[PDB]
Formats: C-alpha cells, structure tokens, sequence
C-alpha cells in the first residue's frame, strides 16, 4: 500500500498470473502483429488505456515529515485497465479454453492483488456489449475471439523535494489597544483635506473622485505619526498640481488626534 | 501508505444468531433532531435534542424453500414479537477478519414485501422486509 | 489577465485541529430571510430579517479501521456535545497556499448516514454526516 | 430583413458600479397577481392586482483573490444593508452597442451558496448569489 | 380522401392589430368545473359548472430593439390595462387561407419573463408572456 | 495567464514533455504514416481536436485602456486537445511502458502547465470506452495501442485596435421644467386639424388612419414653436390635396399655448 509506479504493476502481472499458468505458455505484454510468424500460444496482457479515476480521490493536504523539514510530494490515483486474450501459431476440451480457464482461476482468486496489496481492483467486470465488441474485434485485424479485462487502480507519486516548509517553533501574541480612529475615519479626514488644498468645489471633487488615499500608521504618542499609499487616476491637468500638495503636505512642521505625515509616500496613480 | 477505502459488495449481516444472504442492506442511520431557542438579546442555541427513529429496509432473494423472514414476521400478535440483533459488518477479501461492524439492537420486523412478479422479465425474485430498531452504534 | 476560475478538486477539510480526507461537502450557504411591509400608500419596504440556519452536508469514504465521525456523534448524551470548527478552503495544486477560505464556526454532527451497501455493484463505501452550524463566513 | 434573435452568451452585468463576470443570471421577471370578481347577473371582471415580489439567483465562478460577493453580504446587519442597481444588458458582438437593457433598482442580497465542492469531478467552483429587488423595468 | 391532420409549425398570431413573430403559444384550452348532486335514493347528476379560467403562457425571441411585449405590460397602473385580441390561427403552407382559428377576446398580460441568461450556451435569447382572459372559442 | 496562441500551447508541450523524457526519443507532432521507414521510437504528440468549451465561459465588457484611448479586444477561451502515442520502428520491462510512464509521470506532474501557467487543464481524463477506443483503432490502419490523452484551454486574442472611445471628460447636467402639453396632446391636436382641413367625416378619417404625426418641438415663448415628422400610407386620391394641406400650413403667419410650424416637415409617406 505504499505508493507505486506503472511498471510495479506491470510487473506484477507476470508475477500473479504465472504462478496458476503452466510453465510453457509464454506472456507477451503486447498484442501481436498480424502475420506474427512466433512461438506458439501466447497470452497478450495488453494495457489499453489508463486514466485517473475520479471515483477514489479524495482532499488531501501534503503530509509534512518533521525530521526534515520537508513537504510530501502526493499521489494521483491512476487506473489502469488490461485485456488479456490468447493467441496460437474444434472440441469441448479445447486447448484455447484451457489457457484461459487458468488465467481466469487466477483473476478471480486475486482479488486483491497479492504481489501489491492495497490496490483496489475491478475483476472481469461487465463493461461490454456485442456493439462494443464489434469494433474492438475488427480493430485486430478481424479476429474474434475471447477476452477477459482486469483493472488496478495504483497511486503514482509526484516528484518534487524543494517545497520545504519549517515546524513551528514558538507561538507568541500580543494583544493591544486600538485607537479610537480607524483607517476608514483617517481616509476621510486625508481625501477632504486634500480637496480643501485644492480648494474645494465639485468640479475639483469629480477630477479627484478616482484616487483613494489609504494609510498604514503607528500611533506613538499617547495623549498619531500616519502615513499612506496613493492609487488611481486623474487627469492631465491636476497630475502636476496634486502631486505639488502632497510633495510639501509630507515634509511639514506637523501641523495637521494630530496628522504626523511621514516618509511612504507610495504612488500607483498615473496622470493620463 | 494510501488506505483506500473498502468496497460495499463484502458484508456480512447475521440475524440473531444465524448467517443468512442478504442482498442489500440500506439505512442504518444515526440521526437527532434539533432544539433552536433564540434568544431576545440576539445569540443564538443549537442543541441536538431527542433521537430520532432508526429504519432499516434490506433485501434478499427468494430461495427454494427456506422462510427465515417469514416466520420472523409471521409470530407478530398484538405487540409480542421475539426481537434480535441485527450485525452488519464490512470485511477484507479473505473473508478472516471485520473492518468495520455495525450492530442493531433489538430489532423486529414491521413489513415485508413479497416480489413483484413481473412476467415480462428475466430478472430474480427479490424480497424486501423492513426492520425498525433502536441504538444503532458502530464498533472498530 | 484571463484568471480561470479554480476547480473544485483542490479543497482541505480540516474539523477541529486534524485534517482528514473528506469525499464532498455540499451547502454551507449564509442565508436570511426577507420582510414585507406594503404601506397603504403605497410604497414597499424589503428588508433582510432573521438569519436562515446554515445546515451543511458532507461525505466520507469508510476506512479501514479509523473512526473518526462515529466518535464525534456517539459523545451525544442529552444537549451536551462538543463543538469544533470546520475550515474548508481551495488551494491551488502545489498545495502550499489558501485561495479561498471558509470557516465553520462551533459545528455539531445531528446524524451521520451509514453507508448504502448494495452487493449488486462494485462502488466504495460511502458515509454521509450532517453538521449543524452557525455563522460562516468566507475569508481571503 | 429577418432579423435573427441575439443569443444568450453575450451580455453585460454590472452590479453598483464596477462591472463583474457573473456566469449565469435568471429570473428577473415582472409579475402580476390577478383579481376575480363573480358577479350574480353573470359577467367576469379580471383585472390585475398587486405587483408580485421580484427575485433574481445569479451565479458567478470563484475567482482567486477576489471576494466582490461576500463584502456585499458581510455588511447585512439587522436590516440595514447597502443597496445598489444591477443593470443586465445584451450586446452586439463587436462590443459596443446595447441592444436590449434590463435594470433591476435597489437590489440587496438574501443569501448566497458557497460552491458544491465535489471532489469526484473536474468541474469549476461556481457560487450562486439571490438578490431581491423591486421595479424591474427594460429599457431600449 | 385520407386529409391528413396539419402540422403546428405554420400558425399566425395577431394581437391587436399588428402580426407579430410568436416562437410558441401554449395552453388556450376551454375548460368547466363539473357538479354532482349524489341523492338519497341512489341516481347521479353530473352537469357542467362554472366556466373556468383561461390561461395563456406563450413565448417569443428577443429581436433587437423592438419593443411590443414590454410596453404592453408597462401600462399597468393600478387595474387599468389596455386589453386587445389575440387570433391564433393556423394556415396552409401557401399562407392565404386560415383553416381553424381560434381567438382569445379581452387579454391582458399578468407576467412576462425576461430570457434566463445563462453564458454556457449558444442557444436563443427567448421571452414568455403570460397572458389572461375569457371566452376563447374556436372558428372555421 | 497572458492571451496566448495555439502555437503557444504547442510550444509547450515540448518544453514541458522533453524535460522528464529520454534525450534520444524524437517528439513528432503529428500523427505517422503507414509505412513509415523512420528513426525508431517516436512519441507522437497528436492534436485532433480544438473547439471552444462553453463552461469557461462568462460575461466579459471589452476592457478600456485610459493612456492610449483604445478597446481592448477580448478573449475566446479555447480548449485544445492532445493525444499521446508511442511509435516503433515482449516483457514486464517492456521498451513501450518505459517510455509512456516517462510521458504519464510528466503528464500528472503538470497537472497546471509549467511554461504557461493559469491555464485551465485537464489531465488523462476518463473520457474513453471500448466502443470509442474501438473506432479510432480502426483508424490510424487497424493498430491497437496505448494512448494518452491531455486537454489544455488557453485564451486566444481577437484583432483590431479601430474601435476607440474617448474618456469621459465632463459631467454636465441641465434640469428644467417641462411644458403642460406633451409629445402626446400635440398629435391629436394636429390629426384632428388635418380632418378639419380636409374636411371632416368618416370617410375622410378612414384615409388619414394610417398617417401619424410626430412633433419635435422647442417651446420658446413663456406666456409655441412645434413642427413634425409625417409617415405613413395613404390613397392615391388623398396624397395630392393633403399634400397641398400642409404645403400652406407650414408657411402661414403661425396663427394657430399657440401652434408655430416651422421648417422640418419631414415626409416618409409614399401614397400608393
């Protein structure tokens, strides 16, 4: 039940299915060309398509190995559908029965399957139709005959060791007042009075109407040092005159609860 | 490791003290109900209150000449029945061990639906009965 | 700048403070009711009201040997249960980072479903439990 | 001239002031309830009465980082909630024009449904969202 | 002489005095409350009763700036409604002759509602009208 | 997450397949012949289908740049789909498996595309039955073989930069009081002239029945000037007289809340 690759299931195919098989019957893991000019009595273990199945995923977090410090890689959850028929070079006690009465007593025994345990597998289930036949028997050249399918679902591992991540340490709080202004109060108190600088109006309001002025701030006097980050647009007229306030609103005596304007002066705006 | 989860076609359901094929068991479910008291102040109580009913519905196919489910029902007189557990339980392949057990307690059966014959279909008799029971818990 | 929409494969389930592999969970809508007051005169006036109950529904398949859901629901004596938060977020598939988070404040299980076993099909077992919450919200 | 109907797929939604990718918007339909009067000689009056409450549930798929639905919803205490007109409007396919333009005033938001997460799909995480408006009319 | 019934794919709809290019018209039906009288002795009496009401729910695409349906169902104050004729009815594919036409006298609009929007489909942008109205009778 | 191209997309498969491949298997996009004499061992990256997906889709306003007075043009959101083989020129360790575990491990490793991230896409997805996978044998010359299939939705970008909209400059507003008279009291006073010009009668207004009329009008005098738009149909008798009724009644000395006539007396009538 660790996690495994498409070979490792490959591989135990051979392992399962030899061991009810007699000894001169050889496993080829392709299905064989047309003329095919071989060794006699073959059984084709043929892995047609292999696809997630949606039915056994599940929400995982990446598991964290602690020792290392270092994020688990995760799985896919792949399926992977075979077909396994019987090939030669006229009785009830055919010799093509026989064949595939020994790998079908080896099918059904192996439920699970016991070279990789944990693998939930779907035994000779009822997929198919005469209409579903028809095509895949003329698919092969135009040989019908019989086939048993045999699907293992196995997860596949992804492939990854740089997502490193370190346990936690120590586990500090600080609790604290808040002031009686927040950021919603201050950015009133920043966008009226840069209309008043302006001088007020509303046509000097809709050319402002684009800009917001929110600010990050440390209160350290305790009977308010403010300073905040600038965004929007605005016209090709105001740009100069706007950016003429706040250049000499920063570097002031601190005039302006009081208003301490400091260095971060952030622009996102771009006049147009 | 991975630990997919078991499929649902290995059970094993033993009534009282014999084992018998079912071929479908549904239900068996935990279930209250809730108490909501809202207060004038504003907050808000969400309790879980009496245990609701547990029903159980489980199929079986129709043997030649086996009755176990009818003379379960057929002892009913006025409230007299015999009751007995119901232990439904998930197993590995082997058919050794049991992953996962449910047991019922005191179960008796209130109906059971004798097959539909439907002459126009090649499909196999199949017969409900419907138990209802009390304390339904899982074990490990 | 497309920005695709995330799909809904990626999530963490995380009840209480261990995280465990969920199958589905479905609901957890914030919800309110509306009132009506139609004056004679003429105009209307909706307003939201009380706050709808948040029910939420979500699935698990049955592992072998962990019980985590029964031990949950079978400490239910008479109110008295303990409550714990659920936070379902979406990440995105390297699985370091929170898109999208919900939490689910002081949850409580009223039922859990055993699963469905059907011997007819080669599906997994599947159980359902059904919290009861209040106040969701959705971070980011 | 025959003049083929626009399709569906090509339409404008902008709720407040921003405009915003919503999936899927339903409803928004006027409606009226009808009055009966029965005379005694034997002649029908049917007139219409009262203007019916209009409801509109609109989807929207969940966009990483960006939360437009849930800061609407937050804002709901006891009734007192920030409303604000959707106007739904189809389009040519160039992009410029309006060809047939529904707004929908003083809108506010009931509920809205947190994406089904189902982790057995490859599908998109999608929210639904229900206002609740009045005087629904359509412009040209 | 075998006279094939007519196909429903060629009808002209007339409201008011102006054709217009209706995509469907549903419903139309006359109908009657029936009234038993079951007596002592044992005889029946089955008669029809009261005629009952009429309801009329038919659709049509949404073309690009032409607005019949909504100004029709905007002049709704308080009951007072203009009310117009409708004539269904169907033809031969030359389309000069009506071979059986109903009309529906006296209809007013209750609803209509505007075309669900869903953007995850290259279908039509279709509208219903809700129509109401007495003493639909058939001619030929 | 930029707009992208179908080459864009195809690009990436080989930057993204060929870094967990071998470096001696050659990577042909498109779909071998059937005899095919070739250097041996080739992965065939096969791209069969593209078509827009409908579940992407949403409600998009052409976005406006401010700088540059433009429109931008729009997406699509197009899905493309793959289809990975493996071409030749016998055992549990066959040579065909070690190359496709080399594809599927890098398939299920970028399960969001590393050279092009933010599209939207699907891997080896159960998309497949026997009955399908049976007509596309029978396709490509009767072969049956293993295929994996990878389907990536990229948006792709209209053209043009014609369509271009100025920003809005000014919002300007001019509230007034509206005369007692409407668009509607005036048209019937002006039919109901055009009767009583002609004439009168029933069998006078039965030829004028099809004609409206329609006023633009600029009330100047406060204690009014109005002229119309005429269309409709009408007789072959009545088009000359009433023709000649508002010929005269344009320019008159506005003696008819007065009626003033004035120059647009705009005709869409042709009589018949």
């Amino acid at each position: 039940l660790n996690t495994q690759t498409i070979i490792d299931v490959n591989k135990a195919m051979d392992a399962m299915l030899r061991a009810y098989l007699n000894q001169d019957i050889a496993i080829r893991f392709d299905l064989p060309e047309l003329d095919t000019m071989q060794s006699d009595a073959m059984v084709s273990i043929f892995l047609y398509d292999i696809h997630e199945d949606l039915q056994l995923r599940s929400a995982e977090s990446r598991g964290f190995d602690v020792y290392a410090g270092r994020l688990l890689p995760g799985w896919v959850n792949i399926k992977c559908n075979y077909l396994i028929t019987y090939w030669e070079a006229s009785q009830p006690d055919n010799q093509a029965i026989q064949v595939m009465s020994q790998v079908l007593n080896a099918l059904i025994n192996n439920r699970q399957l016991a070279g990789i345990p944990g693998a939930y597998t779907q035994v000779v289930p009822p997929k198919e139709s005469l209409n579903s036949l028809g095509n895949f028997w003329q698919s092969l050249g135009n040989r019908p005959r019989l086939s048993l399918n045999y699907s293992v679902t196995v997860p596949v591992s992804l492939n990854d060791g740089q997502d490193s991540a370190t346990p936690v340490t120590a586990v500090s709080s600080t609790v604290e007042q808040t002031a009686s202004l927040s950021q919603e109060v201050v950015s009133h108190a920043l966008r009226e009075l840069l209309i008043t600088e302006l001088g007020g109006g509303e046509d000097n309001r809709l050319v402002l109407s684009k800009v917001e002025l929110s600010a990050v701030k440390e209160t350290m006097t305790q009977d308010m040092i403010i300073l905040l980050s600038v965004s929007g647009i605005t016209r090709q007229e105001y740009l100069k005159e706007i950016d003429n306030i706040f250049d000499r609103w920063v570097n002031n005596a601190e005039v302006i609860c009081g208003i301490r304007i400091e260095s971060i002066t952030k622009d996102n705006l771009v006049g147009i | 490791a991975v630990e997919y989860p078991i499929p649902v076609y290995r059970f094993i359901v033993s009534v009282g003290d014999e084992k018998i094929p079912f071929n479908s068991v549904s239900g068996l479910d935990i279930s209250y109900d809730t108490i909501e008291y809202r207060d004038g102040v504003g907050n808000w109580f969400k309790m879980p209150g009496q245990s609701q009913s547990t029903n159980i519905t489980l199929r079986k196919g129709v043997f030649p000449g086996k009755t176990e489910l009818f003379d379960w029902i057929n002892s009913i007189q006025l409230n007299q029945v015999e009751k007995k557990d119901i232990t439904i339980s998930l197993t590995n392949d082997a058919g050794t061990e049991l992953l996962m057990t449910w047991n019922v307690s005191n179960a008796f059966p209130t109906s059971l639906t004798s097959p539909s014959f439907d002459a126009t279909s090649n499909d196999i008799a199949v017969q409900e009965i419907t138990l209802m029971a009390d304390r339904v818990i899982m074990q490990a």
